[PDB]
């Protein structure tokens, strides 16, 4: 059982930054000041943030 | 194409036909008033030839 749990921690810890997948980015902005977008300050909408 | 840019454009279109209609009519107020005197004024011109 001790084994089966070590494993299983690496296998989880192992998931979650490397093995990840997330969203498409799609990108569009309303102000019309910004002219220059980092494209990593990009987040999903509050209404699809509190679903997933 | 996007949500957002979607209704942004389409307020966009709407505000620009509010303006264009608002510039036509204040357009052809002036063009009538000023052919109405232009009239008024070569209609002696018209007689006389």
């Amino acid at each position: 059982t001790f084994e089966h749990l070590n494993r299983d921690t690496l296998r989880y810890i192992n998931l979650l930054k490397r093995l990840s997948v997330d969203l498409a980015k799609q990108v569009e902005v309303s102000d019309p000041s910004v002219t220059v977008y980092e494209m990593d300050k990009w987040v999903p909408s509050e209404k699809l943030q509190g679903i997933l | 194409k996007g949500p957002k840019e979607l209704e942004s454009i389409n307020a966009s279109m709407k505000s620009d036909i509010e303006n264009v209609r608002q510039e036509v009519s204040s357009y052809k107020e002036k063009w009538l008033r000023d052919a109405e005197i232009f009239g008024k004024i070569t209609s002696i011109f018209k007689e006389e030839l």
